[PDB]
């Protein structure tokens, strides 16, 4: 694997947070490679265990992505962020949630 | 109002731990209905849409041989590449393919495609005209003569303009409900201010399907690509996908910028302006 | 479906 990507992470929602509402808590990983890579998905900095991902898949460019998400439902209390690592990574790259992306 | 049938293949090598890594999608648009990976429990073809559950036991007996067959094939091209390229048995390596054809609205044949990639570069693609290859470089051009002597465009061909389109056909067909809807983007704009001087403008389309969609900043008519982030378009999960846009603008001037949207379930073009007391 | 078994190797 001469050609080494970085992962670029999306955190997001299913739909529209409302506090209160049981929505999807979305980790999107795309743009590496090679494709070996580990995403967990976090609440108060601790691993969710319960976790499902899609099938790995390609971009026109030939590189991965991958979706991890879990059931949730949004409080204004609980921190929600995705732990990614990669060879590209020096460490686990962690990225919180945050309803404004 | 056109259509697609792809798969996707990829084959990455784990020396000394076994056997490659196989996975296999298949997708009519942007909807995947199909699956298998070497490390699930099941070895077999699975079904991931409902509207292709209705197949029969030979369907999937049938699809689990000849995607397994595929694997053997990605399993003996890694040896074969880690020749061509020089490279040592120590280290893993990725094949990754790429096949279909498209369809217009009618169901006539428009395009064919397949796409070969070795570590992530490309390696041969197949022509338009589904007659000749393209390698990437020389070492991929050895598997270009083995290819044109053996005539394998001309079998392929047979598959990317016959049973992929026919098939296609019965795809959308079995799922016409959910294959033939066109989700347009729910648009709205965010403000977020960075300063007492700057804000972030950020453009968002939720909720469409399928998942072509252009994001376009102007400011005063006259675009803005290069101080625009934008990120790759990502599945919501449910069937329909998520994308934003943004700027960074002076505060005060932010009327001077619009959002362009541009989606297949749009009857006309969106233009969004933030709003301001 | 996906392309019936047969094709020869790179």
């Amino acid at each position: 694997e001469a050609i080494q990507r970085t992962p670029k992470i999306q955190v997001y929602s299913r739909h529209p947070a409302e506090n209160g509402k049981s929505n999807f808590l979305n980790c999107y990983v795309s743009g590496f490679h090679p494709s070996d890579i580990e995403v967990d998905l976090l609440k108060n900095g601790e691993r969710i265990e319960k976790v499902e991902h899609s099938d790995l898949s390609f971009s026109k460019d030939w590189s991965f992505y991958l979706l991890y998400y879990t059931e949730f439902t949004p409080t204004e209390k609980d921190e929600y962020a995705c732990r990614v690592n990669h060879v590209t990574l020096s460490q686990p790259k962690i990225v919180k949630w945050d309803r404004d992306m | 109002g056109s259509h697609s049938m792809r798969y996707f293949f990829t084959s990455v090598s784990r020396p000394g731990r076994g056997e490659p890594r196989f996975i296999a999608v298949g997708y009519v648009d942007d909807t995947q209905f199909v699956r298998f990976d070497s490390d699930a429990a099941s070895q077999r073809m699975e079904p991931r849409a409902p509207w292709i559950e209705q197949e029969g036991p030979e369907y999937w007996d049938q699809e689990t041989r000849n995607v397994k067959a595929q694997s053997q094939t990605d399993r003996v091209d890694l040896g074969t590449l880690r020749g061509y390229y020089n490279q040592s048995e120590a280290g893993s390596h990725t094949i990754q393919i790429m096949y279909g054809c498209d369809v217009g609205s009618d169901g006539r044949f428009l395009r064919g495609y397949r796409q070969d990639a070795y570590d992530g570069k490309d390696y041969i693609a197949l022509n338009e005209d589904l007659r000749s290859w393209t390698a990437a470089d020389m070492a991929a051009q050895i598997t270009k003569r083995k290819w044109e002597a053996a005539h394998e465009a001309e079998q392929l061909r047979a598959y990317l303009d016959g049973t992929c389109v026919e098939w296609l056909r019965r795809y959308l067909e079995n799922g016409k409900e959910t294959l033939q809807r066109t989700d347009p983007p729910k648009t709205h704009m965010t403000h977020h201010p960075i300063s007492d001087h700057e804000a972030t403008l950020r453009c968002w389309a939720l909720g469409f399907y399928p998942a072509e969609i252009t994001l376009t900043w102007q400011r005063d008519g006259e675009d803005q690509t290069q101080d625009t982030e934008l990120v790759e378009t990502r599945p919501a999960g449910d069937g329909t996908f998520q994308k934003w846009a943004a700027v960074v603008v002076p505060s005060g001037e932010e009327q001077r910028y619009t959002c362009h949207v541009q989606h297949e379930g749009l009857p006309k073009p969106l233009t969004l302006r933030w709003e301001l007391s | 479906v996906v392309v019936g078994a047969g094709g020869v190797g790179k």
